[PDB]
RNA sequence: UUUGGUGCCCAUGUCGCUGUGGAAACACCUGGUUCCAUUUCGAACCCAGCAGUUAAGCACAGUGGAGCCGAAUGUAGCUGCAGUGAGAAUAGGAAAGCACCAAGC
RNA sequence: CGGUCGCCUCCUAAAAGGUAACGGAGGCGUACAAAGGUACCUUCAGUACGGUUGGAAAUCGUAUGUAGAGUGUAAUGGUGU
RNA sequence: UGGAGGUAAAGCUACUGAAUGUAUGAUGGCGCCGGCGUACUGAAUACAAUUAAACUCUGAAUGCCAUUUAUUUUA
């Protein structure tokens, strides 16, 4: 079995994309600048 | 394409045929269908392409845990004296209430 | 005049172990009797047929030999010792 | 969680928008495959640990590599010689990784001007292929020494590519 | 000459073929054919001789095909050598001819010129020439 | 001429018991199988005794 | 018998499409909620249920279409020098059929 | 003497098989403690699509064909859970 | 009568291989400007017919073993 992967939250800087979901076990709250509406053509 | 049912059917048929071939003296055939609601079992005698008895929510012993779903058909088969059956492991692998049902044959006469 | 002549190739007919229809339809066959000899599983044993460690088909029990065509094309041949009383 | 949210409102919206003879011909997803083709691992790139490790990092199932389809001399492998790593994604893990894929990975795609490359096979699949293995924050660019990505694939039981396209359009994926 | 790419076997037996005409009892694309009154083993030298004689005495706008191309091989032994040691030697490839097979099928040139062409090929061919009409 | 079979003996009586084919390439070592022995009438782990 | 189980003959019956019944049962679906399993996990496998369905899984009519089979005579074969009769072609056929159990009966 | 001395794959050798040849087609003097058994699971290769290197093939997800893959061999057939 | 052959034979787009006009004609000769069909290599099929003991989609008679009534002879 894959080594357990736990719940991680998210925080963005230019979009404030907050989403919590089970994922990789090296991170608890991924804070980044580019996520959600940050890419020039992420809109839509 | 596949709907996770015909794989069960194909495994189930291959294994019942192989186990019928293991014993040259063909006995009554226990084919069991692990349905999503309950578990159905039928005594197909592979000498006339017919069924001797059945057990399911409609036949006997309403929906299966309920080990009597196999117990009743085994009792019907020991009224027929076709024990030591060519017992199919089933396309649905031998786990869960089937573990209760399959050995329900052994506890009720089918000495396979 | 002879002082030597051309050689001979390895081209003479290969003889195998004696095979064929050892038993035929209509006669009772007995257990242990060699009913069919094949080199490679091509003619398939049916019921009550034993396959030894030579791809040699003999009678596991007594019966009658039967060669039947079946399948999608009537091309597959099954040899079977059908249960005829000894 | 995207799982229950989608399965309740978005699946029903897709069913009722373009209808069928039932409500189970909805765009269906069997699993999610995550992939790392590393054939130079045999040719001493990092000896197969890179794919296993990083996919395991981005996995939900125990990573199992798959034996090669052929035997080729330009990239040595025969009779097995498992190349790369592969993970299937079922149960919770499907939507668990779809959430990060659609919310985090999508804006970080270098070529993100509308992901409608028609990677459909016309056989009810959608084969997203990216040459940047750094698409999630679940991976650091220190496992492999080559330009690398993933050939992930959305799969459908009843083969219809438009169903996968509808899945794409309704999960904040610009076309 | 006219030569096949390969033969089925390097030294095929000169096996007897008792039966009747298998396959070509007629032409395939021509309008006439040089059909023989016998079936045997013939080589490419007579094939080329008859074919080019036919083409020389025919016209131009007609089309030409050879139907039963040389397909097997010929095994012939030199002479003044005592009998023994098996077969002979592989040599010129052979076109198997049966009772009714056609070698050369030609089309789109005056018909009586076709009859004459097949006759003069029969001069250049070991067999007695036989004329055959258009078939498929 | 040459042999691929092996001569195997029981480890309890030293008699010669078994003669069966034996892979000599990928199993060049002496074979130690638990097969039937007659002077004790039971399955015992035989060994190559020669 | 509507409908669930699938044996059994084959490419006619193999495929494809038009669609139809599902009301109980059935399949998907609800989830990984334990038993159980993944050569990797809820994809099977297990659970314990059906909000839903005739699309698919199941079954049921047609589509002579791809495709199957290919009749008689003759034909080689054969071999008293005719039959013997292929093949192959045509006609035509078939869209499955052969039954039990179980509930809708 | 050339060539030969044990064994097998095809046929001529005339349909059970067989079948002579100084008849033409290939070799072997073995290989697995698993390639045995039991059980459960399990399939085409190829080809195609679209795809991180990955080009035609690797790579994924399929469709695909249903035996031309594979099965120890020389060749034969056989083998579709 | 039963079994199956694979001999003979039609056929080999029903395969193994050579073969031909016709169909896409890629693709390379040949030039052309990633672009283009090719003097030709030209795949395999649609179509066309082929050659063959070691080719058999098919495919006999004969033959073969068994079969039951049967006849010979005291072998």
């Amino acid at each position: 079995f894959h080594f357990p992967s736990q719940s991680v939250s998210f925080k963005c800087a230019s979009c404030s994309n907050s989403f919590t979901i089970e994922s990789t076990l090296k991170q608890k709250e991924i804070t980044i600048d580019i996520c959600g509406k940050c890419h020039p053509f992420y809109i839509g | 394409m596949k709907t996770r049912t015909e794989q069960r059917r194909l495994r189930h048929k291959r294994i019942v045929k192989k186990i019928r071939a293991t014993n040259h003296d063909n006995r009554v055939v226990l084919m069991v269908i692990k349905s999503l609601n309950h578990i159905s079992v039928q005594a197909w005698d592979f000498s006339q392409n017919i069924v001797l008895a059945s057990s399911s929510s409609l036949a006997l012993k309403l929906k299966n845990n309920a080990k009597l779903v196999g117990q009743d058909i085994a009792d019907k088969l020991v009224k027929l004296k076709l024990t030591n059956v060519v017992f199919d492991t089933g396309g649905s692998k031998y786990h869960g209430r089937i573990a209760a049902l399959a050995e329900a044959a052994r506890e009720r006469g089918l000495n396979f | 005049s002879k002082k030597g002549v051309g050689s001979t190739k390895n081209g003479r007919d290969s003889h195998a172990k004696r095979l064929g229809a050892k038993k035929a339809d209509g006669q009772m066959i007995r257990t242990g009797q060699i009913i069919y000899r094949q080199r490679g599983t091509r003619v398939y044993p049916g019921v009550n047929v034993g396959l030894g460690s030579d791809d040699t088909l003999f009678a596991l029990s007594d019966g009658l030999v039967k060669y039947q065509k079946f399948g999608p094309k009537q091309g597959k041949t099954r040899v079977s010792v059908v249960k005829h009383k000894l | 969680n995207l799982k229950a949210h989608y399965q309740k409102t978005i699946a029903k919206e897709l069913q009722k928008s373009f209808a069928f003879s039932s409500i189970m011909q909805v765009p269906r997803l069997e699993k999610i495959v995550i992939n790392m083709g590393v054939g130079d691992a045999i040719r001493d790139s990092k000896f197969l640990e890179s794919a296993l490790n990083e996919l395991h990092l981005i996995s939900g199932q125990k990573p199992v590599a798959t034996k090669a389809k052929n035997a080729i001399s330009t990239y040595k492998l025969r009779a097995g010689q498992l190349i790369g790593c592969k993970v299937t994604l079922r149960g919770e893990r499907m939507w668990a990784f779809l959430e990060k894929l659609i919310y985090v990975a999508l804006p970080r795609v270098r070529d993100f001007r509308g992901l409608s490359l028609k990677s459909f096979d016309g056989r009810g699949n959608y084969t997203i292929g990216i040459k940047e293995q750094i698409i999630f924050p679940e991976i650091v660019y220190d496992d492999i020494k080559r330009i690398r990505g993933f050939d992930v694939t959305l799969v459908t039981s009843t083969n219809k590519d438009s169903e996968a396209l509808a899945l794409l359009r309704a999960l904040n994926l610009p076309l | 000459m006219l030569q096949p790419k390969r033969t089925k076997y390097r030294k095929p037996h000169n096996v007897s073929y008792e039966g009747k005409a298998k396959g070509n009892s007629y032409v395939a694309f021509g309008e006439y054919g040089l059909v023989a009154t016998k079936g045997n083993w013939i080589d490419a030298r007579a094939i080329e001789s008859a074919r080019i004689a036919i083409s020389k005495c025919l016209g131009k706008t007609g089309k030409m095909w050879i139907r039963i191309f040389p397909h097997m091989s010929k095994t012939k032994k030199p002479l003044e050598v005592r009998m023994g040691s098996g077969k002979g030697n592989p040599e010129f490839w052979v076109a198997v001819v049966k009772q009714g097979t056609v070698m050369f099928e030609v089309a789109n040139i005056p018909e009586s010129q076709m009859i004459k062409a097949l006759t003069r090929a029969g001069h250049k061919l070991p067999v007695t020439w036989k004329i055959l009409k258009r078939e498929e | 001429a040459v042999k691929r079979s092996t001569r195997l003996g029981c480890n309890d009586c030293r008699e010669i018991n078994y003669l069966t084919f034996k892979n000599v390439k990928k199993n060049p070592e002496k074979l130690a199988l638990n097969k039937f022995c007659s002077r004790c009438r039971k399955v015992v782990v035989h060994k190559e005794v020669k």
